[PDB]
DNA sequence: ATCAATATCCACCTGCAGATTCTACCAAAAGTGTATTTGGAAACTGCTCCATCAAAAGGCATGTTCAGCGGAATTCCGCTGAACATGCCTTTTGATGGAGCAGTTTCCAAATACACTTTTGGTAGAATCTGCAGGTGGATATTGAT
DNA sequence: ATCAATATCCACCTGCAGATTCTACCAAAAGTGTATTTGGAAACTGCTCCATCAAAAGGCATGTTCAGCGGAATTCCGCTGAACATGCCTTTTGATGGAGCAGTTTCCAAATACACTTTTGGTAGAATCTGCAGGTGGATATTGAT
């Protein structure tokens, strides 16, 4: 299965990125977890404005404005 | 002179509990409820109709602005209701 | 017969990717699961290139500040090691949560 | 003369939240649907957390909704709960709720 | 006619009572000061907004809507001192 | 002797204090401490009752939710008495000096 | 046509540091930046409009709004820059 | 036809942040104050990162200013940290920071 | 302290993906000038509600005493992560139809702007109504000492 | 585990502040009805750039081995807190002078609304340039074993 797709390794390198020296066994799947809800909630408003502009392709912008809706404003996609 | 929903409020209450009733306090907090997911809405939907180089709030904004803001089921039966009031407006006259 | 020991390689990768800025986690993988997850919102559709890239920049840009907070969580226990509690500590706290 | 709000179906004023959609300038022109959506709207979630309220009010042996009551029933139900995540009840107070790991004995 | 030196009315028993309703059961005994602290912060920021929106309107009174949207800005909207 | 052990009357508080409403702080020094703050950043200021009543909800409002985090924060480092670095890394993590 | 701030972004940065370069995708993030900064002042120099029952958005609204917006001494030069730019507007033809 | 920038003295457009407010629906009337402030007050803004960028990068030796370098420009200032607080520049990275109680024993 | 295996630095090198430069077309700006309109500052002032002094009294803060027990310090060790080298299954990179994202045109249902008519939701104010705060007492726990 | 000291629960009872109920004026709303304007759905289409495939690339999955982290058990010092005596200062019921918010009417400096002209920032195809990203080499600092 995909979130599988997202591998310890890389896990491994996001948290050291935050400066983590140790990590748990268990942190693998609960990383994976709080990665789906995140996606969920950011693709569920980016479709939203897709399928209010009537495409079939969600684009840079829907993406940026549904990270904006949030509080999680992004920078270098256009807006 | 400071309008207010209160006498709507109350209305909807009657509804509900038609033997209950609310404190002035309480009624103050549901008038700050509706007038403040009043201007979340609408502004959502001011910034809908722009991303698309749209001049007009429509229904169809308005949903879509609710379908972002509120929560699940919340959202469903609130657009229910929403296309409900519009269609019976709509075949009104 | 040479090993480095627990954590002299852990402190190395820190210093090496809090130095890059190159995404962590592979591009395909990834986008499976955002065309995963969104098939279930609306059948059929497509991503802009640069969508999907916004995505990530935002995703792990995401991971990597809780990672901060997680940690802060597990010093703040005197470990070094976090865990899923501290995780989901740094959630609760956050409002991600309840 | 039929009001518009009676047209709906509605009890909120579809009249007054369309004249406010204006003043507000939330854009150029406004639909003539939006003023009647968003009317339905709110009157549905004012009926929806009234219905709570009403409820809390009746498990504390009250007639009348206070302050308290409004939070009872808003903190209490999931979605409502973040609907109004960054909202503060006046005098509302909080959820009784006190930690497992507080709690004195044993088993 | 008189001076100011505020945060001391900010009495131990009162910040007991708050971690009370936080659900908390044992408070350390520099809590007091680092509360203190904290809770000043919070009132200068909110005060400051709140008296900007009040000097704006060129008023000498600052109203329950000034601290309202002043509220509202810092993301701490409250129900109910007028909608 | 008949003296409740330490932990018995806390309980018996936090269930009193979390089934009522009414302010926690006295009123009168609160005030003083909005004129007083206030006063430092302009002069000749005059606050409506209705003004300060809310400034009180809202920063009671806040403190109190401060402290659950708080205590949830000590409850972290296996503890029941909450102390200032629990305080602090509720704050940090919030976003409030992270 | 696709307006954005990249060409008064490379103006300013000659006069900054004429030497220095930039790439695209880093002036992309400066047009994001102008956007963010110029939708936030903007939006509360709205609701510092209607708050206050006023039509008209002026740039006393813009000051008092980039004092609620910006950082203490960030504003404390913001306020001026702009007080300078607006003198030397109105004292000209 | 000597301008609305030139006569403000500023290298932002005054005539399109004009037509950017009227047309963003913000107010009713937009009187002419308005968009030459803040015109300045976004070039300043925008002079003020692009000072802070372009030392980031000769720190590094390179002339060019990429994300990474707005990136370290932004989050080692207290006051656009504070401003940018929430907001997320792609392909910035992260400042370097081991907190002290990870690091070797010594 | 003395090697021994590695990791890190730095000075130099150069191919190229990405940035700079010049030309030419043009819809969309943005400036300019005339005519009409009006938002909201100014001057006057009604009247609300804020600052403030007064006095009494008990709610509640303050400060001390004294013991319960939580939390940090310390020793101990079971077992979980981490380092490492082995092997290839998956991702990454570059070539290619076609699905749509947009650019343009048409034209009608639907949204202004304008003149009236009529219904209504505030509210200023005198008067009657009623839920429940808060004082009371006693049945039922909930604790703590033994 | 039975006892004694207390706090909690809880239904009855009644003064009363806050609320549900008018009679009357109404400016501000909302609704009715042409006349005029136009935003955007809709049909058709060219040019993107997004999905798909196959070959080249390099990161990951796996099992052994053991450092050492971090939970458990033990201990005791000193802090936090329950109980209590004392009395201050917050809380309350009032009343008063007047600052200053807010309603009204006046009137012009500034904003809107076309109409006509000049410039300009964005796009597209072609040519040429260059900052620095990886690669190599050799020096040396870092880390681990003895």
């Amino acid at each position: 299965d995909n979130i599988q797709g997202i591998t310890k390794p890389a896990i491994r390198r996001l948290a050291r990125r935050g400066g983590v020296k140790r990590i748990s066994g268990l942190i693998y799947e609960e990383t994976r977890g709080v990665l789906k809800v995140f996606l969920e909630n950011v693709i569920r408003d980016a479709v939203t404005y897709t399928e209010h502009a009537k495409r079939k392709t969600v684009t840079a912008m829907d993406v940026v404005y549904a990270l904006k809706r949030q509080g999680r404003t992004l920078y270098g996609f256009g807006g | 002179r400071k309008e207010s929903y209160a006498i709507y409020v109350y209305k909807v209450l009657k509804q509900v509990h038609p033997d209950t009733g609310i404190s002035s306090k309480a009624m103050s907090i549901m008038n700050s409820f509706v007038n403040d997911v009043f201007e979340r809405i609408a502004g959502e939907a001011s910034r809908l109709a722009h991303y698309n180089k749209r001049s007009t709030i429509t229904s169809r904004e308005i949903q879509t602005a609710v379908r972002l803001l509120l929560p699940g089921e919340l959202a469903k039966h609130a657009v229910s209701e929403g296309t409900k009031a519009v269609t019976k407006y709509t075949s009104a006259k | 017969p040479h090993r480095y020991r627990p954590g002299t390689v852990a402190l190395r990768e820190i210093r090496r990717y809090q130095e890059s800025t190159e995404l962590l986690i592979r591009k395909l993988p990834f986008q499976r699961l955002v065309r995963e997850i969104a098939q279930d919102f609306k059948t059929d559709l497509r991503f802009q290139s640069s969508a999907v890239m916004a995505l990530q920049e935002a995703s792990e840009a995401y991971l990597v500040a809780l990672f901060e907070d997680t940690n802060l969580c597990a010093i703040h226990a005197k470990r070094v090691t976090i865990m899923p509690k501290d995780i989901q500590l740094a959630r609760r706290i956050r409002g991600e949560r309840a | 003369a039929k009001t518009r709000s009676s047209r709906a179906g509605l009890q909120f004023p579809v009249g007054r939240v369309h004249r406010l959609l204006r003043k507000g300038n939330y854009a150029e022109r406004v639909g003539a649907g939006a003023p009647v959506y968003l009317a339905a709207v709110l009157e549905y979630l004012t009926a929806e957390i009234l219905e709570l309220a009403g409820n809390a009010a009746r498990d504390n042996k009250k007639t009348r909704i206070i302050p308290r009551h409004l939070q009872l029933a808003v903190r209490n139900d999931e979605e409502l709960n973040k609907l109004l995540g960054r909202v503060t009840i006046a005098q509302g107070g909080v959820l009784p709720n006190i930690q497992s790991v507080l709690l004195p004995k044993k088993t």
